[PDB]
RNA sequence: AACAGAUACUGACACAGUCCCUUU
RNA sequence: GUGUAGUAUCUGUU
């Protein structure tokens, strides 16, 4: 996502494995969050593909349901061929909004 | 984050970069271009009598210490 | 960003709100006018249509000296998908100057704007790059590309 | 305003020439790699002659090529490492006559970059693992295997990078079952960076490093790493396990050397130098490329030198240690960029200039006369000789160097042809190109009559060769027969009084007479079914059959015999006729698969065919009708799913589907035409006669139409003989003649002939259309030169007191190496030489010849007229002295002046120009000229000591490479700038520049299209075309209207017409062998057409090396207005559902398409 | 220039989420 | 309505 700076992506050596998005992700591009237009699948690094992570979301790691893809201004602008677009921080907005949950 | 993902790239300067390694970067490129492509090789290659593995073979060993010493 | 093709021929019917809208008065209207820029940029590549886009990025050039960092993204969009659209040469002009210009503020802004561009497609910048003038000890001409036959 | 690129001949240099068994049969064949285009080569085994079977394109810079195939398996793959940061393998369809993507992955960024692999390719020789490495830092390992299924599958990339190092060659080593390893030749340069002295830069050396890839860990790591002595080029793989050692060997600069790792002292071999060798003993000597020949007996490898020498290198070893190494000279061939040896006894040199050669190995050269030499001997020479274990079978003809073209009419012909300049060094020739097939004429025997009609039937079906040959006169017969002795027979049995209006073939060995008063059947057994039409009105026409003799009489009186197994003759008890006559009529071939021919053609003076059944129930009734533009003149139905062709009286020529109604036509460009079915390369094709030979043959499913190269001829008939077994017996001219169709020679028939140097440019003398040629090498010597060089070295070795009395400077100086045999004797870096050439076009004889001196470049070349004198041709050389070229600088230049009376056929000394830099362009205008000396631009006129300058201008940014000019105005072309405007004002005798262009760019050369318009190239494949602004008045900058990317450097842009009748187009050439040209829509709609098409085709149909043809035709600058039409023609060769899907995208048939996509390439070209 | 207060604006930013090793 | 990152403009005290 690119509305939060404190994200870090892996972007290592992608593999053979395919990513996957949730129910609340599906449908948007991995890197600007655009609906318009899939071109290209999206692969992560053995790594991250690896026990009890196997076959989450890419982006905030919920159970997968659709495959992912890159937009096609992405595919243009050759942003598809970095690494492994898999998210792996946890993000300021989700703690502080489980904590004030849980208050 | 993007300074990150430039920081990786090999080739990538900043504020505090001087000219003569930009201009080794700049040299050691093309050395690379001209391997890569074929025709220009061809044109290398006939712009003076020499076979193609001689002209590959001289581009390879300038590419260590081009632009002569640093300062 | 939605018309990617049929939008050749509305560039010239929002060219004058654009260039009104980058003009130095109010940060969130150059943000946005960028945001359209870069999206056009994007979406009309392919179908020689840089001449218009070359006005477009004369006006927006001089919004890259900001601070706040959502315009800067902005900026940046605009800036690479208009060396997308129109290529990295007029890119690498604009950004030849400044590269190695006395004030440190300017130097490093350069600096990311000619890695941005160095990243994505370099082998062009290899025929793009200009003549230098070898020094007394150091060459700095590259001779091979002078033989004629 | 769009462009439409085609192509008219492809590129045909080759860089990769990888082998192995990629049909899956016992048969083995070659993959060759041209720039861009990917080819498959089967070399038959039995006549040494290749073939080529596919010529797919990929739209992409192919860096790498290899091969393997699995552990038990039979069929190879193909690997190809490209621009693309792709990793692709493909594998070839028999069936299907296309290559196949089996896998793609992705780990970079696309171009030739410096820290994305591509570059390097080694593969397992068991094929467990593949290895791609970039020239620095970037090096992942993958790792091949199968499924249940039988299915290759690959495995996520291993990554082995590596900071601050640089890669020469890597290889697979051969281990036997273990854990795969890979051998590289890295150097370090992470110090030398960081050294002001500089010495840092010295005693750094190569290390050979092995890199281990652990299957049970699945990771990759580097073992042993060994400080080398010498710098390597490039590493052979030395076949290990149970067969012959481990290790690899590195070739360096005049050595050879054995390593291996674990336990191993090195063993090295000096390489051999030639005798009496002319060289400058300052250089090197290095191998250029190597193959493997490994055997169940024993294995051997082969080596080619600079000069063009062949080794030949066995090993010798102790049980499992190696002790040394025997080189021993096999023969010498022309300099190669790749060999392969295959079985059955075949060497494959692909040169990396000029043509290609097919040996055959007869001898494997041991315990022969020469000797051999080892390693363990304590500078070794050698005599180079003529071929003994080599015999050549086959010749592939190539363009390659193609350095100036010039398309003119200096012959006598009505169609222009094209006057190419390639080649390089002392294989450098002049080819003269026209479009058509070639034509080989062999026996000529007069006949003193006016002959009509021949044909070649033969005495039986089983019989191999045409034993009737029945020559018909206006009012007698000649009937002939094969053999040694071509004779006229007397006792055949046919009453020779009639002519012949056609031989049938009834039976097996059964022909009958036809004439105008019937037809008498005489069947090779004593047996004559005679059956004759008394009358006035006789037989006019006649359709022969295997088992029919269809024939008619006046008015369209038709009649029908079939044959029965008995042998007699069944006529039908109907004899319709129609309101008009038969202009043509005639049967098709019996095929296997249906009883007989299928249906009849007739055609009709009402312009209308029918096309009757030749069912006995409707028998002489039609059953459809078709209209034609014109009067019909023939209906001749080609074979292989059919169609049939249709003669007009105009000449265009009609293909009709097969059908017994009309169905898609197709048409191509006064006289009458007529066809004949002939057997063409195993392919049944067609003879048309418009108005010259016109066949068209079915190569490989497609379609062509290309004529025969030769004068008007009039009638023609099959030849089949031991000698000439596909050939044809034609009549012209009221004589016999004998043509020979082997080779297929599509288009662009080649005669050469041969130069001294490499050429650098020619003009044409406008009064006698002769040519002015200049050639030039770097590196060389001229024959005075060498040979005052030869003499002092044979004084000095006769003085060298070898006995005082020594008899080998007889033989050393009788001793003369043909250059083209074994090349020139390069010297040194300052070293030039040229000479001047007047030479006939028409017939390649040289008229006059002028040697320069050495140190004399010639650059330029110009004839002119000056306004002081009349009738009075000059001609204009530029030429350097003392130039050099990395470390550029050039001490003076000179300009020549001669004067080229006798009908331009002499060049008599007039004067020289001293200059101050070298001249590199001469353009007369105005009754005088420009010359362009380093940065600066003069005016010159002739004189009487010299030449006088009058005007200059000293702002031209740097070196000035050529000159244009129209008018008043003149194009400068520079360097690195693209394109000044400058105007010369005659009043005041000023040169002002007054428009000049934006982006930099490396021009090679330019054409003027119109009086605002230039076309200029690039030395990196660039085509742009700039236009002035109307409101110029000659600050001003021109601007861009066009952009391209060939993917080759182009040297020539012409704007002519290639085609009587047809439309001027912009033809232009390249460096690499490719013929292209560049034209524009007749049509809007046309243009909106092409371009949704190619929006298709680009969506649906990606580059085979997973490369984006709009990012691939992008490379440098943005595309512009061009049309790529090799993607639109691409179409032709889908699969039939994806053609009717994108058809259908295009509210079209494929067959429409096919039509409109063929229209446009045959009416421009 | 630093400290503090107030008012507007951007990010198709998000809303019992849920934890998916927590070890003997 | 609330919380997570930022930005701009005003006012008071040194
Ligand atoms: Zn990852
Ligand atoms: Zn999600
Ligand atoms: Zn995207």
């Amino acid at each position: 996502a690119k509305h939060h700076p404190d994200l870090i992506f892996c972007r290592k050596q992608a593999g053979v494995a395919i990513g996957r998005l949730c129910e609340k992700c599906d449908g948007k591009c991995v890197i600007c969050d655009s609906y318009v237009r899939p071109c290209t699948l999206v692969r992560i690094c053995d790594e991250c593909n690896y026990g009890s992570y196997q076959g989450r979301c890419v982006i905030c790691g919920g159970p997968g349901v659709s495959d992912a893809y890159y937009c096609k201004e992405c595919t243009i602008q050759e942003k598809d061929r970095d690494g492994c677009p898999k998210i792996v921080n946890l993000g300021s907005s989700k703690t502080d909004l489980f904590y004030e949950r849980k208050k | 984050q993007l300074e990150h993902l430039q920081s990786k790239y090999i080739g990538t300067g900043h504020a505090d970069t001087t000219k003569w390694e930009w201009l080794v970067n700049q040299h050691r490129d093309s050395y690379c271009s001209y391997m890569g492509h074929f025709d220009l090789l061809n044109y290398f290659a006939i712009a003076e009598n020499e076979s193609k593995a001689r002209v590959r073979f001289n581009l390879m060993e300038k590419m260590l210490q081009p632009c002569g010493p640093p300062a | 960003e939605y018309i990617g093709e049929m939008g050749k021929d509305y560039i010239y019917a929002v060219t004058p709100l654009l260039e009104d809208a980058l003009m130095d008065r109010d940060l969130v209207h150059r943000q946005t006018a960028s945001a359209v820029v870069q999206h056009m940029s994007l979406g009309v590549y392919g179908f020689g249509c840089e001449d218009s886009l070359n006005h477009l990025l004369n006006y927006v050039w001089p919004n890259v000296f900001e601070t706040s960092p959502h315009v800067i993204q902005a900026v940046m969009g605009a800036l690479e998908g208009l060396r997308v659209a129109i290529g990295p040469c007029r890119m690498l002009q604009y950004c030849l100057q400044g590269l190695f210009h006395p004030a440190r503020k300017v130097r490093d802004v350069y600096w990311k704007i000619y890695n941005s561009i160095y990243i994505g497609s370099q082998d062009a910048l290899i025929a793009h790059y200009p003549r230098i003038y070898n020094d007394d000890k150091n060459t700095y001409i590259r001779y091979e590309l002078d033989y004629i036959l | 305003m769009f462009l439409y690129n085609l192509t008219l001949q492809r590129a045909t240099g080759i860089s990769f020439a990888i082998h192995g068994n990629f049909s899956g049969t016992k048969q083995q064949e070659i993959v060759v790699s041209r720039g861009k285009i990917l080819e498959l080569l089967r070399p038959d085994p039995n006549t040494g002659k290749v073939h080529t079977l596919l010529t797919v394109e990929v739209f992409g810079v192919i860096r790498s090529l290899m091969a393997f195939r699995l552990t038990g398996g039979t069929k190879d793959y193909i690997v190809v490492g490209s621009d693309s940061g792709r990793i692709v393998i493909l594998e070839y369809q028999p069936s299907k006559n296309m290559f196949e993507k089996i896998h793609q992955e992705t780990f970079g960024k696309s171009g030739c970059r410096r820290i994305v692999p591509g570059q390097f390719l080694a593969v397992d020789p068991k094929g467990r693992a593949v290895m791609i490495s970039a020239i620095e830092k970037q090096k992942l390992v993958y790792i091949l295997n199968r499924d249940a299924a039988a299915r290759l599958t690959i495995s996520s990339p291993l990554e082995a990078h590596k900071a601050n190092t640089l890669v020469y060659h890597v290889v697979g080593v051969d281990v036997g079952f273990e854990n795969p390893m890979f051998a590289c030749l890295e150097m370090d340069y992470e110090e030398a960076d960081n050294d002001p002295t500089g010495e840092a830069a010295a005693n750094t050396q190569q290390t050979l490093t092995f890199y281990e890839l652990d299957l049970g860990l699945n990771h990759v790591v580097r073992k042993y790493s060994e400080p080398l002595e010498e710098h390597g080029n490039f590493l052979i793989t030395v076949p290990g396990g149970s067969d012959g050692p481990s290790g690899v060997l590195i070739c360096s600069e005049n050595y050879i050397t054995y390593k291996n790792f674990g336990d191993q002292p090195d063993i090295r071999c000096p390489i051999p130098r030639r005798r009496n060798d002319l060289d400058d003993p300052e250089r090197g000597m290095i191998f250029v490329c190597s193959a493997t020949h490994k055997t169940k007996s024993m294995f051997f490898f082969l080596a080619q030198t600079e000069q063009g020498d062949i080794f030949k290198i066995t090993l010798e070893t102790d049980e499992d240690m190696v002790t040394e190494i025997r080189l021993k000279y096999f023969d010498t061939v022309p300099v190669a960029a790749a060999m392969c040896v295959l079985k059955t006894g075949f060497l494959f040199v692909a040169s990396e200039f000029g043509n290609h050669y097919l040996y055959q190995i007869a001898h494997l050269g041991d315990d022969d006369e020469e000797p051999e030499f080892s390693s363990a001997m304590p500078t070794f020479f050698f005599q180079p000789r003529p071929l003994k274990n080599l015999v050549l079978v086959d010749e592939l003809d190539s363009l390659s160097p193609i350095l100036f073209c010039q398309i003119a009419d200096l012959a006598n012909e009505d169609t222009p042809q094209l006057y190419v300049a390639c080649g390089r060094g002392p294989r450098s020739s002049l080819r003269v190109l026209r479009h058509g097939l070639e034509v080989s004429e062999m026996a000529v025997s007069e006949l003193p009559g006016n002959p009509n009609a021949v044909w070649t039937v033969r005495r039986h079906i089983e019989d191999e060769f045409d034993a009737y040959i029945i020559v018909s006169f206006v009012n007698a017969t000649l009937v002939l027969s094969i053999g040694e002795t071509v004779e006229e027979v007397t006792d055949s049995g046919f009453l020779g009084t009639t002519p012949t209006l056609s031989c049938s073939l009834l039976g097996d060995d059964a022909l009958v007479q036809v004439y105008p008063d019937g037809i008498r059947h005489i069947r090779a057994d004593k047996r004559v079914n005679e059956w004759k039409t008394p009358g006035k009105k006789t037989i006019v026409k006649c359709a022969v059959n295997q088992r029919q003799v269809v024939i008619a009489l006046t008015g369209g009186e038709l009649v029908y015999f079939e044959m029965d197994p008995s042998g007699q003759l069944n006529e039908y008890t109907e004899r319709k006729e129609m309101s008009a006559d038969v202009v043509c009529m005639s049967l098709a071939n019996v095929p296997p698969g249906e009883q007989r021919s299928r249906f009849l053609a007739v055609g009709l003076v009402d312009n209308t065919v029918r096309i009757i059944s030749l069912d006995p129930s409707d028998c002489l009734q039609p059953l459809s009708m078709q209209a034609l533009p014109a009067q019909p003149e023939s209906l001749c139905i080609v074979e292989m799913f059919l169609y049939l062709n249709i003669g007009l009286q105009n000449g265009v020529l009609l293909r009709t589907v097969l059908d017994p109604v009309t169905g898609d036509l197709s048409d191509t460009r006064s006289r009458p035409v007529k066809l004949f079915r002939v057997r063409m390369q195993g392919q049944e094709a067609v003879l048309a006669m418009s108005s010259r030979s016109w066949l068209s043959y079915s190569y490989q499913s497609r379609f062509h139409l290309t004529p025969l190269s030769y004068e008007t001829l009039e009638f023609a008939s099959g030849f089949a003989s031991e000698q000439c077994p596909e050939g044809i017996v034609a009549i012209s001219t009221n004589t016999l003649r004998i043509l020979a169709l082997e080779k297929l020679g599509a288009v662009f028939n080649q005669v050469a002939f041969p130069l001294q140097y490499t050429p650098r440019k020619f003009v044409i003398h406008p009064e006698s259309n002769n040519l002015i040629i200049i050639e030039t090498d770097h590196n060389a010597y001229t024959e005075a030169t060498k040979a005052q060089r030869k003499q002092q070295m044979a004084e000095e070795m006769v003085e060298a007191a070898g006995e005082l009395a020594a008899e080998m400077a007889a033989a050393f100086l009788n001793e003369n190496l043909p250059e083209s045999i074994f090349g020139a004797p390069k010297a040194g870096n300052g070293q030039w030489a040229s000479v001047i050439r007047v030479m006939n076009p028409i017939q390649g004889n040289t008229l006059d010849l002028v040697q320069l001196e050495q140190n004399e470049a010639a650059f330029s070349v110009a004839v002119c007229r000056f306004s002081n004198t009349g009738e009075d041709w000059y001609v204009l050389v530029g030429v350097a002295k003392d130039l050099i070229l990395n470390p550029r600088s050039v001490a003076g230049g000179f300009v020549y002046t001669y004067k080229l009376v006798n009908n331009g056929e002499k060049l008599e000394f007039l004067h020289k120009t001293p200059v101050e830099e070298v001249p590199a362009a001469i353009a007369p205008f105005q009754g005088r000229v420009l010359i362009g000396v380093g940065k600066l631009l003069r005016v010159y006129d002739l004189g009487k000591k010299k030449l006088l300058r009058k005007c200059e201008n000293k702002h031209i940014a740097n070196y000035i490479s050529g000159i244009q000019t129209i008018g008043h105005r003149v194009i400068v072309s520079d360097v690195q700038e693209s394109f000044i405007w400058v105007r010369y004002k005659r009043n005041e005798n000023q040169l002002i520049i007054f428009a000049d262009d934006t982006y930099p760019r490396w021009v090679t050369t330019a054409s003027l299209l119109d009086y605002d318009t230039v076309a200029g190239a690039d030395k990196f494949g660039n085509i742009c075309v700039v236009r002035l602004p109307p409101n110029t008045n000659d600050s001003q900058k021109a601007e861009v209207i066009m952009n391209y990317h060939v993917g080759e450097t182009v040297l020539s842009l012409q704007k002519t017409t290639l085609i009587p009748g047809g439309s001027e187009s912009l033809v232009y050439t390249t460096l690499s062998g490719g013929i292209g040209i560049l034209v524009p829509f007749t049509s809007h709609e046309d243009h909106d057409f092409f371009q949704h098409v190619e929006m298709h085709l680009r969506s649906e149909h990606p580059p085979l090396c997973g490369r984006d043809h709009l990012s691939f035709r992008s490379y440098y600058f943005p595309v512009k207005n061009v049309i790529d039409g090799d993607l639109c023609e691409q179409f032709n060769s889908m699969e039939p559902n994806k053609q009717k899907n994108v058809s259908e995208e295009l509210d079209r048939t494929p067959p429409e398409v096919s039509k409109k996509l063929e229209d446009i390439r045959t009416r421009y070209a």
